[PDB]
């Protein structure tokens, strides 16, 4: 159910900007745990978290050209699967 | 004047824990801060009530008005020896009130 | 076992409120941290419980027994105020809870 | 028999002080100073923060050099003591 819609808004070759629906108030999370990682897996993912009001959120440090997955987690799996997309620099 | 808090009170930590049944493990994060903030009051106003009052009875006029109306908005849109009860101790409060 | 550790779960909390008159309306640190310290263990050991016991009954245990816990501790922590006549309002307050959760 | 006792200026600098005082024994400790600063001549009202009571020492900044400023710890409530005041020129 949340989040839904993950997609990116604005894209440099080292950063993205994505956003998703928080919700509505009242199915509004305490916070989305946001993992972004090589779309390989040569070494592990990386990982922060962002409050439950927010919508959107920056992930900086990319390197250019290379594919990325990003993941935004529930704060539990009780408000559906994390919705997770694909994205190249 | 010193009962108008511990019911104040009393109405702060029913709305708190209502909100909680609401809410999931602290997630739903509107009806979580109502939780905080009404706990947060609530044990501010227990803090303030307790130096008025006896605190044995002040624990027991809560522990009464608590489940009483908890109770009293369960059948409001949620979820007898009940109700004649809660007249029971409605009447105990009516004997160490003022 | 259920039951014994509700026991901790409501001296807990009889213990924090005795604390709480010495938290001087949360501005007194020690018994400020104290109060909600102690209410912090009651919350772990209740919720360890409801895992078996039922509501109620833990609930109005709880209305009898700290009823009578910390007004005993009132009587010698602090003292005793009393701004009214009848004690035994308590204990029918507790009867009046007693009869709404049990029966 | 009061609290907070001992106000002093530990470091010093043109556009920033370092203050410390006795926060008294464990039951003398309360759960949040405040502590007001503005200048002494008076021609201006008063900067006021807070700080949390575990903490004896409290950092200010966006000073004016050479003018000269009244420092006051004060305590939650009138009922802990009267509040220290201090002097000092940046
Ligand atoms: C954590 N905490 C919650 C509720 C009370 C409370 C005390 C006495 N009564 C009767 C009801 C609720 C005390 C502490």
């Amino acid at each position: 159910s949340v989040p839904t819609k993950l997609e990116v808004v604005a894209a440099t070759p080292t950063s993205l900007l994505i956003s998703w629906d928080a919700g509505h108030w009242w199915e509004w999370v305490t916070y989305y745990r946001i993992t972004y990682g090589e779309t390989g897996g040569n070494s592990p993912v990386q990982e922060f978290t962002v409050p439950g009001y927010s919508s959107t959120a920056t992930i900086s440090g990319l390197k250019p050209g290379v594919d990325y997955t990003i993941t935004v987690y529930a704060p539990t799996s009780d408000y559906g699967s994390p919705i997770s997309i694909n994205y190249r620099t | 004047n010193p009962y108008i808090y511990l019911g104040g009170a009393i109405l702060a930590e029913v709305i708190g824990t209502t909100l909680m049944k609401f809410s999931n493990g602290f997630t739903r994060l509107i009806p979580s801060m109502g939780t905080i903030i009404c706990y947060c009051a609530s044990f501010w106003l227990l803090a303030q009530t307790l130096a008025y009052i006896p605190t044995g009875i002040a624990y027991a006029i809560w522990s009464g008005v608590g489940i009483v109306l908890i109770s009293l908005l369960s059948w409001g849109f949620f979820g007898l020896p009940a109700i004649i009860g809660m007249m029971l101790i409605c009447a105990g409060v009516l004997i160490i009130n003022l």
